[PDB]
RNA sequence: GAUUACCCCUUCUACCUUUUGCAUAAUGGUUUAACCAGAAAAAAUCUAACAAAGAGAACUUUAGCUAGAUACCCCGAAACCAG
RNA sequence: GCCUAACGAGCCUGGUGAUAGCUGGUUGUCCGAGAAAGAAUUUUAGUUCAACCUUAAAAAUACCCCAAAAACCCUAAAUUCCA
RNA sequence: UCGGAGUACAAAAAACCCUCCGAGUGAUUUUAAUCUAGACAAACCAGUCAAAAUAACCAUAACAUCACUUAUUGAUCCAAAAU
């Protein structure tokens, strides 16, 4: 016969992790880009209009499993934590960078 | 697909049989390892290639000391197919620097420190 | 000075029968004959 | 531009930047031609050099 | 052949290794005063030197090795003694006790 | 790419290059974003500031810009208030 | 095993360090030879005579 | 390969081109002599002169400039245009 | 159809060493290292990039790589990362 | 040509005239600025994020939202319009 299948050609979008644990990353460089929410940011880790996890500060990176407390403006996530039993808690994977240069140090500049 | 193969530790616990089978010590493991390969790296895969290389068995039938710590042990449980792996044993213990030049290795898995004296 | 002239004595003279470029400064042509330059010619 | 014994300045040369750089320099030397070429870039040090020595 | 067999009783696979029948020098002068050595042999005599010496230094860097493992397990609990015996006399509760 | 020239016999260059590209003495060439100028309501903020910047020209198009083009255009050129002369030579590069 | 994973951590590491070091002090050594006055007159021996 | 001995014995699927792969029953050659096919110096590397300057005018220059050396084939269409 | 033994358009000379991604050919010895295809393309009989590789040069880290670590319904061989 | 799911079971990539869904735009107002560290992605051309800083306005205010939100798109030259 013929073939009905249209557009079924796409190339990959490289969603991945890109800094393990242990990597010692600047601020700026982008920790992970993900389709949906796979990890969710943690300390010093922003997040772009693109779901993707950018470390803040210069430090080591760290993944963590916490627990998960969601905006209370966000109505389908609260509804989600409503209908849970009251022995269950909500646990999510978080990624972190902990610092590790300074905020800064004081000079003798002058000595009057 | 074929990829590496992960051995499972239950492979390397011996029995009390094997001690007296092999002629091992039950109690005090063996200090030294001699390695001498006996098949060829070809028809075999590349990381396998590259352990025999960076062991010093590029070349067959030729025995090659290396330590038992588990960082060795760990390369040759790769390629322990390759291999022939007997203990070093010293009737006569460590050369001194003044017989370096006598030492001869035997066949059985022992260094003769004192080799055709006279 | 030039410590080389007084070697150039014991030496015969200087002629254009032994003449011989720096070494280095002509690298030699390659032409496309025998087997190796040979049946593709690069 | 250098006459006379060349090995002489090579020498000198060694043991002027080793202390500098702690290990002996690789020079070249060029009888046929008098040149000294040392690794490295140390214009400015080797000029004040044999500035201090007159030459 | 019999490779088995002289592997049982300690002697080289190969009749050519390491026997009698290699190592001897195989001619000398008639006077008697010794030939110069074979090429053969003293390269075979300096794969065996280095080999020996290659033994003599794994043997001690793992026996050095584990010299520095005691040490560091003394050390970590002479440590942990003196900080018992430097901090101060609890007085807390023990005063009205 | 004319190698030679039949009139004089030279090397000629193509002003195709020229007329779209900068070329810095350190060899760095210089070029515009493609479609900078082209649907610019349809495209972000910040889409639109990426195109409207200058950038660079990696090896290879900078090795094949060079053998197209002369020997006139590599000079060292002393001009007048010009904004890219200080941009002309390399430092502290460290190879 | 004769030792453990914990009490073979660094055991040899000068040994390590010291043959990377040489390594890298035999490949930056890597320099045109010297050339000299006897090579170049050397040459000039092609026609000795018997005079 | 040998051998006292030319064969007899033992061991070996012509040569180029073209291919994933040719002893292939894929291509070419009867054999001989003569004739017949890699060519260019912008950037570069090597050697040397002189050096913040080089070049026997005209240019290039934040270690560069000048000179030398190192380079890119042969045979063949059906056709097209003018006289 | 025929126009001097080949006419879907004569023959000869000149343009002409027409131009072919297509076929064939490419001449001394020896030595070192040595590649099977990712992306566009009237493009898949070809080119231009990337990877890989060769020659020269500079520099410091490369492979193997334990513990920790990488998703939400179920899910194997095993990968990534690292002392 | 562009996107989503399976083939491609666990970092990335991965094909067929392979199996199934779509896109070549609407609705609304919160009409969404300038400038710059560092990165993901990638042959190239393209695509993506983004701290700090400045302005805007609660006077120490930057993610336009919703429809599987992911795709809703086109390089030079050239032409027209105020520039
Ligand atoms: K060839
Ligand atoms: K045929
Ligand atoms: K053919
Ligand atoms: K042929
Ligand atoms: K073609
Ligand atoms: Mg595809
Ligand atoms: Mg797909
Ligand atoms: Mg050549
Ligand atoms: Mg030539
Ligand atoms: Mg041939
Ligand atoms: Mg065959
Ligand atoms: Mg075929
Ligand atoms: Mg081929
Ligand atoms: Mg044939
Ligand atoms: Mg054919
Ligand atoms: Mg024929
Ligand atoms: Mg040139
Ligand atoms: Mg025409
Ligand atoms: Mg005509
Ligand atoms: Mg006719
Ligand atoms: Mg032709
Ligand atoms: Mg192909
Ligand atoms: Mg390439
Ligand atoms: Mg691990
Ligand atoms: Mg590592
Ligand atoms: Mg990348
Ligand atoms: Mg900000
Ligand atoms: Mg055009």
């Amino acid at each position: 016969g013929s073939s009905k299948n249209l557009g079924g050609k796409s190339p990959g979008k490289r969603f991945g992790i890109k800094k393990m644990e242990g990597h010692y990353v600047h601020a700026g460089n982008i920790l992970a880009t993900q389709r949906h929410f796979r990890w969710h940011p943690g300390a010093h880790v922003g997040l772009g209009k693109n779901k993707c996890l950018y470390a803040l500060e210069e430090g080591v990176v760290r993944y963590t499993k916490e627990v998960y407390v969601p905006n209370p403006s966000n109505s389908e996530a609260v509804d989600l934590v409503t209908r849970l039993p009251q022995g269950a808690v909500l646990y999510k994977t978080f990624v972190h960078v902990v610092p590790a240069k300074p905020e800064g140090t004081f000079k003798l500049v002058a000595m009057l | 697909k074929f990829t590496r193969s992960r051995i499972p530790d239950k492979v390397f616990q011996p029995s009390p049989e094997d001690h007296e089978k092999y002629g091992g010590d039950p109690q005090y493991p063996h200090k030294l390892h001699i390695v001498t390969r006996i098949k060829s790296t070809k028809r075999r895969p590349y990381w396998e290639k590259d352990i025999i290389k960076m062991l010093g068995l590029e070349k067959a039938h030729t025995p090659q000391v290396h330590k038992n710590i588990p960082s060795v042990n760990a390369k040759l449980k790769v390629v322990k197919h390759l291999i022939r792996i007997k203990p070093l044993k010293l009737p006569q213990g460590l050369p001194t620097e003044e017989d370096m030049a006598n030492t001869c290795l035997k066949s059985n898995g022992e260094l003769v420190v004192r080799w055709l004296l006279n | 000075g030039p410590r080389a002239l007084d070697l150039l004595r014991a030496l015969p003279r200087v002629s254009l029968a032994n003449l011989k470029p720096n070494p280095g400064s002509r690298k030699p042509e390659r032409r496309p004959r025998g087997r190796r330059r040979g049946r593709k010619c690069g | 531009k250098v006459e006379g014994d060349i090995w002489a300045l090579q020498k000198d040369v060694e043991d002027f930047l080793s202390p500098l750089l702690g290990k002996t320099p690789v020079t070249q030397v060029n009888e046929v031609t008098g040149t000294l070429r040392v690794k490295g870039y140390f214009d400015q040090q080797l000029k004040a050099w044999l500035l201090e020595k007159g030459f | 052949a019999g490779s088995q067999w002289r592997l049982q009783q300690g002697f080289a696979a190969n009749p050519s290794g390491y026997g009698p029948l290699t190592e001897l020098p195989d001619w000398s002068y008639a006077d008697g005063r010794p030939a110069p050595p074979m090429k053969g042999q003293l390269r075979r005599k300096a794969q065996r030197e280095k080999f020996a010496r290659r033994v003599v230094l794994l043997s001690q860097e793992m026996d050095a090795g584990l010299q520095a493992w005691q040490l560091r397990q003394q050390e970590k609990l002479q440590e942990e003694e003196g900080k018992q015996k430097n901090a101060l006399k609890s007085k807390g509760a023990l005063l009205q006790n | 790419v004319t190698y030679f020239s039949s009139r004089k016999g030279k090397r000629k260059t193509v002003k195709a290059v020229i007329y779209r590209f900068l070329r810095l003495h350190s060899g760095l060439w210089l070029r515009r974003k493609a479609g900078y100028k082209k649907k610019l309501w349809k495209k972000t903020a910040a889409r639109k500031r990426r195109l409207r910047e200058f950038v660079f020209c990696n090896k290879t198009q900078s090795k094949l810009l060079d053998k197209m083009t002369t020997s006139f255009w590599k000079r060292r050129n002393w001009y007048a208030d010009d904004p890219y002369q200080k941009y002309q030579d390399r430092t502290n590069l460290k190879v | 095993p004769f030792l453990t994973a914990e009490q073979e951590r660094g055991h040899a590491a000068v040994r390590r360090a010291a043959a990377f070091q040489a390594l890298k002090a035999a490949q930056a050594a890597r320099f045109p030879a010297h050339r000299r006055l006897e090579e170049q007159l050397g040459h000039l021996l092609v026609t000795r005579k018997w005079s």
